[PDB]
């Protein structure tokens, strides 16, 4: 039904300014609210600003009054969100919330959320987009039971973590354990994932392995073999 | 005057025609329904620039 695809985000440089999107898709965008609210990881969340069904403004935080602008397009059906002079303290997902009410003439400011997005990993510091570095780790023969043993991908040296992998075509939502980063004391991160890969008689898989990074944009498409 | 003379003689002529005029103005159109969102644009709680 409601698709709130968002799109803009990647490394900046501390002072900057970028362009946050939002289309929206499902419902019609002349009689809902949508707000930005970020949510620093493992930090709860915070409300950046938001605007009403018609074009206009309903307020912004306590340390977002000047930097940031938000403006509402219905003509393209997306609401944008623009940043100035970013800081240290504003690396968090900035998601893309809608409204329940219809928001009639006369009622009371009461402005919930019901519809939710995905986010874009808006990230500000000093360090520069690394390269990902995808690695076919080997299904080693080890057979005991039918599906232990296990193929997958060995991504690292990656500092921003806009991360998806693939295995076909974006397809295959079976049991794919795709451990989270950790950063290496280096600023880096490590991905990986864990497949079910049954006994291999040429009616498994294509073994391959998409990563897609957006601040290092590079189609990986390496095969990987036993 | 529709016989122009002074001596007219005897019979019976058409002169006029009588025509029994209005009195009113009655304009009868249906009820209003379905009214425009003109109370959420000029009533509105906030605008943006
Ligand atoms: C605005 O609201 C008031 C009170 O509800 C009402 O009297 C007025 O007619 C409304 N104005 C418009 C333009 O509808």
């Amino acid at each position: 039904e409601v698709q709130l695809v968002e799109s803009g985000g990647g490394l900046v440089q501390p002072g900057r300014s970028l362009r946050l999107s939002c289309a929206a898709s499902g419902f019609t965008f002349d009689d809902y609210a949508i707000h930005w609210v970020r949510q620093a990881p493992g930090k709860g969340l915070e409300w950046v600003s938001g605007i009403t069904w018609n074009s206009g403004t309903i307020g912004y935080a306590d340390s977002v009054k000047g930097r940031f602008t938000i403006s509402r397009d219905n003509a393209k059906n997306s609401l944008y969100l623009q940043m100035n002079s970013l800081r240290a303290e504003d690396t968090a997902l900035y998601y893309c919330a809608k409204h329940h009410q219809i928001a009639v003439a006369g009622d009371a400011e009461d402005y919930y959320f019901d519809y939710w997005g995905q986010g874009t990993l808006v990230t500000v510091s000093s360090a520069s987009t690394k390269g990902p570095s995808v690695f076919p780790l080997a299904p080693s023969s080890k057979s005991t039971s039918g599906g232990t043993a296990a193929l997958g991908c060995l991504v690292k040296d990656y500092f921003p973590e806009p991360v998806t992998v693939s295995w076909n075509s974006g397809a295959l939502t079976s049991g794919v354990h795709t451990f989270p980063a950790v950063l290496q004391s280096s600023g880096l991160y490590s991905l990986s994932s864990v497949v079910t890969v049954p006994s291999s008689s040429l009616g498994t898989q294509t073994y391959i392995c998409n990563v897609n990074h957006k601040p290092s944009n590079t189609k990986v498409d390496k095969k990987v073999e036993p | 005057c529709t016989l122009k003379s002074f001596t007219v003689e005897k019979g019976i002529y058409q002169t006029s025609n009588f025509r029994v005029q209005p009195t009113e103005s009655i304009v009868r159109f249906p009820n209003i329904t379905n009214l425009c969102p003109f109370d959420e644009v000029f009533n509105a709680t906030r605008f943006a620039s």
